[PDB]
DNA sequence: ACGTGATTTATGGCG
DNA sequence: GTCGCCATAAATCAC
């Protein structure tokens, strides 16, 4: 259920490397997905969850 | 710092009765539209909306196969 | 119980 | 000037 260490270290070295537009592009999140190990719908509800999570934690 | 860091449940009762159009037809015509909102006390947009989420809903639902 | 990944309401952009 | 899809926000659910 829950991602890996790596994944999630994966996803947050991404997350914060472009935290200027946090928002991956089709193929982005394919290239994570495949490096991950998860599906595009995890990366983009990961994300989705990174960014309402992160902006409420300010 | 960044441009981008800058809603009511439905009863089990409201979602059954959405649902249970669903299952008729996928889509929703002018004049259902008026008779579920009066029934479930929702505006015209919420089942207009809801339709459209359930529609997107059962997209990822046929994907989830293969 | 908690937390994180998933789902439910709601928006606007675009075709 | 109508509609519906898609990505997304924010709240909420739940394994």
């Amino acid at each position: 259920r829950n991602f890996s260490k790596q994944a999630s270290e994966i996803l947050n070295e991404y997350f914060y490397s472009h935290l200027s537009n946090p928002y991956p592009s089709e193929e982005a999140k394919e290239e994570l997905a495949r490096k991950c190990g998860i599906t595009v719908s995890q990366v983009s509800n990961w994300f989705g969850n990174k960014r309402i999570r992160y902006k409420k934690n300010i | 710092f960044y441009p981008w860091m800058a809603r009511q449940t439905y009863t089990r009762y409201q979602t059954l009765e959405l649902e249970k159009e669903f299952h008729t037809n996928h889509y929703l015509t002018r004049r259902r539209r008026i008779e579920m909102a009066h029934a479930l006390c929702l505006t015209e947009r919420q089942i207009k909306i809801w339709f459209q989420n359930r529609r997107m809903k059962l997209k990822k639902e046929i994907q989830a196969i293969k």
